[PDB]
């Protein structure tokens, strides 16, 4: 999953 | 000519966010061009770029007053509105705009944005026409122009724009050009929509037999062949889908119609499957989806080696994946049957581990807990033989708090769900159980600190602000009804409030993107997002929230930056019926087929003495159920009512009312 | 559960499939533009067996993948992104992620020419590190430290997709002589 | 070209919360019969  | 240069330095200091050194420029020309209508107009920008946006509408309205010819002073107009979030009077004041400066790549650019964002499709085709007038060596707008005859309704019109496009290459473009590509599949679905499936199929394998977009390809070819009756293709057509994606129910369906085999046959079903099975060793679906068709002894069978496979690997999902089939009596009780015998049967292996034994157990929890085949005692005793297996599993405890639930005990419920979290604590979905069976226990405070467990630390506002910010609607509304259970009108109203306003953001996010899929080419996609977003409200997720404020008003009626945080002001309403409105007219636009809906609805306009909206909701609601207990007590409320006010209404209100009122009490 | 391309109309319900199992999350928007931008590569799983509580349930989203390509190529060179990656609890350990992968990983090549994949998973997630790595064959590149919100490390995995697009030529090359 | 009574047009807006021009509208797709729009628009899909 991609941060932020 | 000094005050002509110095109004340059107006929109400078405006371009440049300087506020102070834009409104001192121009207040020194309007101390001696006090009437000087564009300068006005600017001000009026940086008046609404400064919160000051009643003001500006005051001195925007002012200017064009003064001069109605100016194209800044109408321009302005549009901008303030657009922002304002007012399309409609946005693309009033653009237009005319253009109209007076017709030369504005930007005034036209940006009416047509907004003129699709409104779905006035006859403005949308004009704009791009003249768009593609102005620019017509770039492919974009071309295509843009289709699409808005497209969507007008013109397919006719929109498959010659593409094509006319297409006549006018002098080289084949490679195929590696996606643009190109993704206009030929485009093209493709405006003739199969004319409904001419057969050409639709001709142009398929000539034009567009190297696409990229592979599956689209593929699934058109199937589509086609299918709809044309053209067998043996077609079978073909969905085995070539099959070994793309052996997961996927409708090519199997697909294939098996092409081979003209009967549901009856359940044998010669199963041996398609059991090929496939063969030929994909890892795919669910070819040992899963017999079980639909397979019955008796072939059933058991087939059950028997697919749950030994599930409970040996120790899958805790197995139910979840048949729980489909609990339908036919038969089966439930087969599948029970079958756990329990591999229980018996079942040896620990690596002695020298159990979870085939926790899983038939857990499987046997779930059973007796599923309101199909509920036995709550009999489900409380599996899963606590299950736990005595494996005291850490999580989803052990979560199937038990859930038998509580069904019990009726939300404390215990909750209280174990709770626990379940804290053996695992890395995970959300399970932080996510446990916060909404608190709610369900109506314990806000609480849930609100468990979600905090998993919303971003220092978000201001705390872990609501974060969640709201997400658009999470689940908890949002969950939230509510707890709120509402406690007697809170005003945070509840705040919550339900907040949902409607998400579905705002969600209509409008589709604003930019008119122009950016045509710099993307990927056409298809943009034109199946417009299409739901056209009934974007239907969702379930708008109509729960929706259907709660309009039942918390009517409640509210009977018994007498950000600003109102706490909803305080919502609660403190003086129209509720009137507040009730805006979530209403959705719910039966969006949502007629729900009667839930429609019986809300006639609770609303009784109310408001509205009695041929009432009569409405009440002849959809009855048409969905004659017999449902409210639409008949709806039905002898409102003719009583009728007989009482009629000398009060107009006459033909009165023929109207009396006459269809006969047609179904 | 059935598996199939994302819907446009599906994002509601995939975006709540993050908020429920993932702590990132997106406004819906970035859906929207993944949806827009490359709607060949995101996948969904559907539990269509579901009996309808109402005339307008929207398909039951129970897993997804939405992928990328990367808009940005290191040296000129065509790679995927996976941005996200879920399965609803209850649904675990059915194979779905898998599946959704390798129909993310195809289009990727198919459409796109892409050399490889890569995305970042935290560094205690012991069930999607056994995913990539032994069931997919991604290897680790590097450790981003404080890549997630809460502070947690992230591996970089990258999966090399050499042999698949050879393994899609040579099914082109059977094509192309029976053509 | 169907004209329309404009009392009729303020008692649509009036009983079925119209705007002044869907209500306009509706009367003028059943020329300008204001029983029979009324009776139309409350008929369910
Ligand atoms: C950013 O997106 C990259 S990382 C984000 C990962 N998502 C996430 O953490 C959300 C919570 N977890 C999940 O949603 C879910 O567990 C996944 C997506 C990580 C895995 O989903 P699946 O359950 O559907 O995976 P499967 O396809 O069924 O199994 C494939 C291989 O995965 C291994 N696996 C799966 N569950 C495991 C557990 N609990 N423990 C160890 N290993 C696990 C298996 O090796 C499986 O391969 P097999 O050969 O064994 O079948």
């Amino acid at each position: 999953s991609e941060s932020s | 000519t000094r005050e002509a240069n110095l109004f340059r330095t107006v929109i400078r200091h405006y371009e440049d966010k300087q506020y102070k050194r834009g409104l001192k420029a121009a207040e020194q020309i309007l101390k001696k061009n006090p009437k000087h209508g564009d300068t006005m107009s600017m001000k009026a920008l940086i008046l609404n770029a400064q919160g000051k946006t009643e003001e500006a509408f005051a001195l925007a309205k002012e200017a064009l007053t003064i001069d109605m010819k100016s194209y800044i002073c109408w321009h302005v107009y549009g901008i303030l509105y657009r922002t304002n979030k007012n399309f409609d009077e946005a693309i009033k004041a653009y237009k005319f705009a253009l109209k007076l400066e017709p030369e504005s790549h930007q005034i036209q650019r940006d009416l047509a944005v907004l003129q699709i964002q409104m779905r006035d499709y006859a403005g949308y085709v004009q704009s791009r026409l003249n768009m593609l007038k102005a620019r017509p060596q770039i492919r974009q707008n071309w295509t843009a122009l289709a699409i808005a005859y497209h969507l007008e309704g013109n397919l006719e019109k929109a498959e010659h724009i593409l094509t006319t496009y297409e006549k006018s290459l002098t080289t084949p473009p490679p195929k590696t050009d996606l643009e190109h590509s993704e206009a030929l599949l485009y093209k493709n679905t405006i003739i199969a929509e004319r409904g001419d499936i057969e050409r639709a199929l001709q142009h398929l394998e000539t034009d567009c037999k190297h696409c990229l977009d592979r599956l689209a390809v593929m699934e058109l070819r199937a589509s086609y062949l299918s709809k044309l009756a053209r067998k043996d293709e077609a079978a073909k057509a969905y085995r070539a889908l099959l070994d793309r994606n052996p997961e996927h129910m409708d090519y199997y369906k697909g294939l098996i119609s092409a081979l003209d085999i009967s549901a009856d046959d359940e044998e010669a079903q199963k041996a398609v499957y059991d090929e496939y099975a063969a030929k994909y060793p890892r795919s669910d679906a070819a040992k899963r989806l017999p079980l639909n068709f397979l019955s008796g002894e072939r059933f058991r069978t087939t059950a028997k080696a697919y749950l030994t496979l599930m409970f040996d690997k120790g899958v805790p999902s197995t139910f979840a994946n048949l729980k489909h089939l609990y339908s036919d009596s038969f089966k439930k009780e087969t599948l029970a049957s079958l756990a329990e015998e591999y229980l018996n049967e079942y040896v620990n292996a690596r002695p020298s581990g159990s979870k085939g034994k926790g899983a038939a157990l857990y499987y046997l929890a779930q059973h007796y807990n599923y309101y199909m085949s509920r036995d709550l005692t009999r489900a409380l005793e599996y899963v606590e033989k299950a736990i005595e297996l494996d005291p850490k599993n999580v989803d052990f405890h979560m199937t038990k708090a859930r038998i509580f639930k069904h019990q009726g005990d939300l404390a215990k419920a909750a209280e174990t769900m709770d626990y379940a979290r804290s053996l695992d604590p890395k995970d959300r979905y399970i932080n996510s159980k446990a916060a909404k069976y608190q709610l369900r226990n109506n314990e806000n405070e609480k849930a609100l600190a468990t979600m905090g467990l998993f919303t971003r630390a220092e978000t201001a506002g705390g872990p609501l602000a974060d969640l709201t910010d997400m658009q999470c609607i689940w908890f949002l509304t969950e939230d509510g009804e707890a709120w509402q259970r406690r007697g809170n009108t005003a945070l509840a109203l705040k919550r339900y409030h907040t949902v409607f306003s998400i579905f705002d953001t969600w209509q409008e996010d589709q604003f930019d993107f008119h122009s950016f899929s045509l710099r993307k080419g990927q056409i298809r996609a943009y034109v199946d997002m417009v299409r739901w977003e056209d009934r974007l409200r239907e969702h379930p997720f708008y109509f729960r929230a929706a259907l709660d404020a309009v039942n918390l008003y009517l409640s509210m009626y009977d018994k007498p930056k950000d600003d109102d945080p706490n909803g305080e002001k919502l609660a403190a309403t003086k129209d509720p019926l009137g507040d009730a409105m805006k979530f209403l007219n959705y719910i039966l636009q969006f949502s007629p087929k729900n009667i839930d809906g429609q019986i809300a609805g006639f609770e609303v306009y009784i109310r408001k003495k509205k009695y041929l909206l009432a009569l409405r909701c009440l002849k959809a609601a009855s048409a969905i159920d004659k017999n449902h207990p409210k639409v008949l007590e709806q039905a002898a409320k409102l003719r009583k009512i009728v007989s009482s006010a009629l000398d009060s209404m107009a006459p033909k209100l009165r023929e109207v009312i009396q006459a269809e009122l006969v047609g179904v009490p | 559960m059935d598996i199939r391309l994302l819907r446009p109309s599906d994002i509601p319900l995939i975006q709540h499939a993050n908020l429920e199992n993932l702590p990132e999350n997106y406004f819906l928007k970035y859906y929207l533009y993944h949806a827009l931008s490359w709607p060949q590569l995101s996948f969904v799983a559907v539990d269509v067996s579901r009996p309808a509580k109402s005339p307008y349930d929207y398909p039951k989203i129970v897993g997804y993948v939405l992928a990328k390509m990367e808009e940005e190529p290191a040296d000129g060179v065509p790679h995927g992104h996976i941005t996200s990656l879920s399965v609803m609890r209850t649904h675990r350990r059915l194979g779905i992620a898998e599946k959704l992968m390798r129909q993310s990983q195809l289009a990727m090549v198919e459409t796109y020419n892409a050399h490889y994949v890569s995305l970042h998973v935290r560094v205690s997630n012991k069930a999607a590190i056994h995913l990539y790595r032994d069931t997919l064959g991604f290897k680790t590149e590097k450790v981003e430290a404080k890549y997630y919100a809460d502070g947690e490390d992230a591996y970089c995995m990258k999966l090399d997709l050499t042999a698949l697009r050879e393994q899609i030529a040579a099914q082109r090359e059977k094509e192309l002589e029976e053509d | 070209m169907g004209k329309v009574d404009p009392a009729d047009v303020n008692l649509l807006v009036e009983e079925l919360e119209l705007s002044k021009a869907k209500a306009t509208e509706l009367l003028k797709a059943h020329d300008g019969d204001a029983i029979k729009a009324m009776k139309a628009y409350i008929q369910p899909a």
